[PDB]
């Protein structure tokens, strides 16, 4: 039975191949997404990645740099946008508590406002699209100066665009996603607290750390050339041959 | 048909005669690869090289 | 009974692109998850908890016939170790042995490892009924039931079914990883031949 | 042959949806999927236009849209390929052989059209039509011929009776038919199809 | 631990009446369908992900999940929800993989009543022609 | 039964408005989070307030591209709206120069008010909206992505640093609840921000059709 | 600038080692003394750390516009 | 007993068909290998086109035609 689902699925997507520009297209000049699943990474160490594997890449350290040859490469990638990208994030997040929440331009303007308008008594016909204690403020908005205008409509754009999404990871360096530099970032300050608080040999500073890992990320990812179809066509194939428990 | 033995490599798989003798591959002889392909001329479809 | 098809190809073309895109040894692990597909044999894993625990004395001539045996003569000129106690004879001890392997099987260039990872076999797989009741010592530390491997030569711990197998967080699964394929290959065939012979 | 009419000789379906499946077409030549689906707002009529029009809808946007995408790097005298449009393409004609397939009674003439029959050796059958349509036709021209049987009129039909059948149907519906059987602009060729 | 009760059939117009005794925004259905038409498509993935992991994880296994959420963005990209064992596979530029699929003389059918020129990319096409093709090795030359 | 009619009146006024507020027309923050009791204070009874229109809320200004435009929110009271009341608000619509107005009903409307609809469209663009389709949000959902509408200069900017066609991006008929949500028509495109558990937050540019 | 990466893509280093294999297998120029082993398999290790590769390598963009890169403009590496 | 006979089968060259100058099989006159459908498949699946060329191309039915 296991067999023959194999078989039957075998009929499927051949032509995938994942151009040079990163973004999985297909045969026929069609892009079908832009980035592979998350991006890059077909698991061919993503294993070894993200979870509790760096203890390991702790020690050993020197090997995986000079093996790496890192001042082989630093004079073709800039770790520049992928610093001040990251801190403004920081910042955005740790200004704004629940992104999930309704907010505009004048909204905090009218909370503002709202102990204002009231403590003065303005009411009126509940007209046409309004109550009373609102039409007032909805037009005083109009002759307030654009100057706290600028200073509320700076604050209300979002939190900007993933680096992934702006910077193609292959060139520009230490391009992480966002549920890994939170990984990175865990563990440089739970070692470094960590180890000055242990017996500490360890010649290894906290930036070396972040640029070691960085650069296997930037190893990790998938070069062109490999038609990613016929991968999820065997890797869908493989339990649709090993079904056969029951 | 295929036998479980140890003595080949996990990276290597130990061939008969009959394939290893039967099959070849071509090469201009050039003024290095000189002794390898005579013995091979030399020798042929009866012992291996 | 099942069969098994054999090619050879014509050019150098199809030649190497079966020697390293199509090989185990820069192929080593399954791609679909991350972990390694040609681990070690099972026959060869008694062999493994027989040699590398706690005592097996071989005296200088047993040990460097080991050695050669299990080293695919290629190689030139075969380094050394010293032996491990010196009183009476310079004996040897296992661990010894096999990181000898190790020390010349690791290229020139680079330098052995470290790790301090975990073995199958629990703590009390050997356990007796009761200690006498004397607190500060743990049966947790200072066990044989984790692989301490500091700059390439054994310390403590044996070598059971998670390292040399095929798994996550293994000795050829590391190997491979910051080597390269090919060395990772090679001590796995190497560390057969020992462990046959 | 199914989804045609015996007596006009055209297709079953009327000639509005068919016009505008033309208009659909001709834009799926090059391969546009938004401006199909903002056609459909809009009706079809015949090839004219006239200053201060009536209470009419347009055929020219098509024309407009063309010489459009044209003009800014979007169209050549290839035509463009890509997958998007050959799964609309796909759908698009498999909806237009179900219009095909699900049509009894003509809208033009109101004629009988008796059901036609596939065999698997390669022959066509005719099927004389129930007492339904012989009574529900008109008191003119009836599916009925003059003469009198027993049930069952089941015939055989000459391939020449077909082919001249065919001949009219194509030399009738060729500014669709052509566009139907050439996927890639007909710039090359620019000749008319033939039933032969 | 959210308290949850076990319901059985697609009727989602109506599970609003209850509006306030339930979570109504923490709610998605064994349908696929059910939930299109009322929440969207970015609606149906999550389940259509959702539904494929249990249905291998009953038995253990489960593949990466990467290889689900690339078939959910091939399998449904134009709106529509469509299948792949004919439906979906029918929209590729080569005819000529589909003549490999099921039966040639079908898909040498629409090859002749379209009338393409292949752009020679996919696999099938130039494999066949006898040149070397984008796959794996093949995207470029010396 | 009055209690659940207004109950429902004063869920679509919350939703109306968080429809205006996403639709981004300016309302104030008072009103969005408004108690249903409160409510009860601007209108009372089912019969006492007049439940046709003592409560359409016509007014509220596009204010970002210029305070002129007003779109236009009606409540009607024949479960098959006929297009007599149609040609009413044609009327009203002319009269006041609004082009954009939203209906509700609730039962559904008479097909041929939607084609009435249809010929009048160009400038009136009046959306159809059963009672039952903004019953609850289909954005306060879980699995259902975070959009925003880009400018034809951003999408310009794609188009630019992919160099690709508009025939490989994916692809959406307005018929889907989310499109009408907003008022999206054709050859517009809506990045999605839909996160993910891989890493997550794709952006991913998809085109109306 | 590219928008491909300097960076070694195995597919490109282990099919153009194999085209190189082929190179010295038939009728080339020997560029590095062959120090013994006259198979360019065993070479080819030292044609590439001794960077004798002129070998023009073709990436093709995502439909025609291609770069072209010598192997040594990679990062190359352990 | 032998379950099946367990001969072997080997070709590099020599008599191939008529028809379609393919090598035969049969192992009484050394017959070669078969690629089904499945070994097809994965030849599409792996993402190669020169081992196609070459052992498809090259070596089953080489002929230099006109046209």
């Amino acid at each position: 039975r296991s067999g023959y689902l194999q078989r039957c699925i075998i009929k499927h997507l051949e032509g995938l191949v994942v151009q040079y520009d990163l973004t999985v297209r297909d045969s026929d000049g069609s892009v079908v997404q832009f980035l592979y699943g998350e991006d890059g990474l077909d698991i061919p160490k993503t294993q070894f990645l993200q979870p509790k594997q760096f203890p390991f890449l702790a020690s050993n350290y020197e090997v995986i740099m000079k093996s790496q040859h890192l001042h082989e490469v630093l004079s073709r990638a800039d770790p520049k946008k992928a610093l001040h990208h990251f801190r403004a994030i920081k910042k955005w997040q740790s200004k704004h508590p629940n992104t999930l929440l309704r907010r505009g331009a004048f909204l905090s303007y009218s909370q503002k406002i709202q102990e204002a308008v009231k403590a003065l008594k303005l009411e009126s016909e509940n007209r046409n699209g309004r109550s009373p204690g609102t039409q007032e403020m909805l037009r005083m908005w109009y002759e307030l100066d654009e100057e706290s205008r600028r200073k509320y409509q700076k604050k209300a754009a979002a939190c900007p665009d993933p680096s992934l999404s702006v910077w193609r990871p292959d060139i520009y360096f230490a391009s992480v996603s966002e549920t890994f530099e939170t990984k990175v970032d865990d563990y440089s300050q739970e070692w470094a607290a960590q180890t000055e608080k242990s017996y500490e040999k360890s010649e290894l500073s906290l930036d070396r750390l972040r640029t070691l890992l960085q650069l296997k990320w930037q190893r990790s990812l998938c070069e062109p050339g490999e038609a990613v179809g016929l991968l999820a066509a065997q890797s869908i194939g493989e339990p649709s041959t090993q079904m056969t428990l029951n | 048909v295929i036998c479980p033995d140890m003595y080949i490599n996990t990276n290597e798989i130990g061939i008969p005669m009959v394939f290893a003798t039967k099959l070849t591959y071509p090469q201009p002889v050039t003024p290095w690869n000189v002794q390898e392909l005579r013995q091979a001329v030399i020798n042929g479809p009866n012992v291996h090289p | 009974g099942d069969e098994m098809n054999a090619h050879f190809p014509q050019s150098e073309l199809g030649r190497a692109e079966a020697y390293v895109l199509a090989c185990t040894d820069q192929q080593y692990l399954v791609p679909k998850d991350g972990q390694p597909l040609a681990g070690l044999i099972q026959d060869h894993m008694v062999s493994g908890a027989s040699m590398t625990t706690r005592g097996c004395f071989f005296t200088r001539e047993h040990y460097m016939e080991l050695v050669y045996r299990g080293l695919t003569d290629k190689v030139g000129r075969v380094k050394l170790l010293s032996p491990s106690i010196l009183k009476p004879f310079p004996l040897w001890t296992g661990k010894q042995v096999v990181s000898t392997l190790l020390i010349n099987i690791i290229p020139e260039d680079h330098i052995p490892l470290n790790l301090s990872g975990k073995a199958k076999i629990t703590g009390k797989a050997w356990v007796k009924e009761t200690p006498r009741s004397v607190p500060g010592f743990n049966p947790d530390s200072m066990c044989e039931s984790q692989v301490i491997i500091r700059e390439g030569e054994l310390l403590c711990g044996v070598l059971d079914k998670a390292h040399y197998g095929s798994s996550a967080y293994g000795l050829v699964h590391c190997c491979y990883e910051i080597y390269g394929g090919e060395t990772s290959g090679k001590v796995l065939t190497c560390l057969a031949r020992l462990f046959t012979a | 042959l199914r989804g045609s009419c015996l007596n006009c000789h055209m297709l079953t379906c009327p000639r509005a949806v068919i016009h505008l499946l033309l208009c659909q077409l001709r834009v799926l030549e090059v391969g546009a999927l938004q401006a199909v689906y903002e056609l459909e707002r809009i009706l079809n009529r015949f090839l004219e236009e006239n200053p201060d029009p009536s209470a009419s809808e347009i055929r020219e946007e098509l024309e407009q849209y063309t010489t459009e995408i044209v003009q800014n790097n979007l169209l050549g005298s290839q035509g463009a390929h890509v997958k998007n449009v050959c799964e609309s393409k796909s759908k698009l004609i498999a909806l237009f052989w179900k219009a095909h397939m699900n049509a009894k009674r003509c809208p033009h003439c109101k004629t009988g059209r008796s059901v036609v029959r596939k065999e698997h050796n390669s022959k066509l059958t005719i099927t004389f039509p129930a007492m339904v349509h012989r009574t529900a036709g008109q008191k003119d021209s009836e599916p009925l011929g003059i003469e009198e049987a027993q049930i069952g009129k089941r015939g055989y039909l000459t391939p020449t009776s077909a082919r001249e059948h065919l001949s009219a149907l194509w030399k009738n519906e060729g500014f669709f038919l052509n566009y139907l059987f050439s996927g890639m602009d007909d710039d090359g060729m620019e000749s008319r199809f033939n039933p032969s | 631990k959210e308290l949850v009760l076990n319901t059985e059939g697609i009727n989602l117009p109506e599970l609003f009446k209850y509006a306030e005794v339930l979570d109504l925004r923490r709610l998605y259905s064994n349908d696929i369908h059910a939930i299109a038409n009322t929440y969207g498509i970015e609606a149906a993935l999550r389940v259509i992900e959702k539904e494929i992991k249990d249905v291998f994880a009953v038995y253990g296994i489960a593949v990466d999940p990467r290889h689900l959420s690339l078939v959910a963005d091939y399998m449904c990209f134009e709106g529509v929800y469509k299948p792949l064992n004919r439906f979906g596979i029918r929209s590729n530029s080569s005819p000529l993989q589909q003549m490999t699929f099921e039966t040639s003389f079908q898909f040498l059918k629409q090859a002749t009543m379209l009338g393409s020129h292949d752009e020679l990319r996919s696999p099938s096409a130039c494999l066949v022609v006898g040149k070397v093709v984008r796959g794996g090795t093949g995207l470029f030359e010396l | 039964d009055d209690e659940e009619e207004t109950y429902r009146l004063w869920k679509i006024r919350k939703t109306i408005m968080q429809l205006c507020h996403d639709r981004g027309y300016l309302v104030t923050q008072d009103e969005l989070d408004q108690t249903l009791e409160e409510f009860k204070a601007q209108s009372g009874d089912k019969p006492s307030e007049g439940r046709p229109r003592r409560t359409d809320l016509t007014v509220l200004v596009a204010h970002n591209d210029d305070p002129t435009d007003q779109m236009f929110v009606f409540f009607p009271e024949e479960p098959k709206v006929g297009i007599k009341t149609i040609k009413v608000y044609c009327q009203r619509m002319q009269e006041e120069n609004i082009t954009r107005a939203l209906i509700v009903v609730q039962q559904g409307m008479t097909p041929s008010a939607k084609q009435s609809l249809v010929d009048m469209a160009p400038k009136y663009i009046l959306e159809q909206f059963l009672q039952q389709e903004l019953l609850i949000n289909i954005t306060e959902h879980e699995l259902v992505p975070e959009h925003v509408v880009m400018t034809k200069e951003e999408v310009t900017e794609l188009l630019a640093r992919y160099k690709l066609r508009e025939n490989q991006l994916p692809r959406i008929q307005a018929g889907d609840p989310v499109a009408r949500y907003f008022g999206i028509k054709r050859g517009q495109v809506v990045k999605i921000i839909r996160p993910s558990e891989t890493a997550g937050r794709y952006i991913t540019y998809r085109l109306v059709q | 600038k590219r928008i491909t990466t300097p960076y070694m893509t195995k597919y490109e280093r282990a099919r153009v080692l194999g085209t190189r294999a082929l190179q010295i297998a038939m009728c080339a120029p020997v560029m590095v003394e062959l120090e013994g082993e006259t198979d360019p398999l065993l070479i080819a290790m030292k044609e590439l750390k001794a960077r004798k590769i002129p070998i023009i390598i073709r990436r093709y963009l995502p439909d025609g516009s291609y770069e072209d890169w010598g192997v040594d403009e990679l990062i190359i590496t352990d | 007993r032998h379950m099946v006979s367990d001969k072997f089968q080997v070709r590099t060259t020599g008599a191939r068909d008529r028809v379609t100058n393919q090598p035969i099989g049969g192992r009484n006159v050394q017959g070669g290998i078969r690629f089904g459908e499945m070994e097809r498949d994965a030849l599409l699946a792996h993402g190669t086109s020169f081992l196609l060329h070459d052992r498809l191309f090259n070596c089953s039915d080489r002929s230099v035609a006109h046209v």
